[PDB]
């Protein structure tokens, strides 16, 4: 016994952790924060 | 144990007999072992199911 393949290792079940670990550079902003945020009903909006 | 029987004889008259003594024997039966080993690992043994 022991952890090769061959000598009882295709006993051991399989593991996986399904979160996905985003690895792209991306973009950061923060006008959100210090911006106006209206909401709208048409096509257009008019102050 | 085991044993024969005994062997007869037709004999005529004022004639002695024979003797006729079964002999024995006795049988033994030895009783002899076997046996069989399995080491493991304790990450294996903590692992596999």
């Amino acid at each position: 016994m022991g952890l090769t393949k061959a000598d009882g290792g295709y006993l051991v079940p399989f593991q996986l952790d399904p979160t996905v670990i985003i690895t792209s550079n991306g973009s950061l902003n923060d006008i959100r924060r210090f911006a106006r945020q209206v909401v709208a009903t048409g096509d257009v909006w008019h102050g | 144990v085991s044993s024969a029987a005994v062997q007869w004889s037709w004999d005529a008259e004022f004639e002695e007999v024979s003797d006729d003594s079964p002999e024995f024997g006795q049988p033994e039966i030895p009783v002899k072992k076997a046996q069989g080993f399995v080491p493991i690992s304790i990450e294996a043994l903590q692992d596999e199911a």
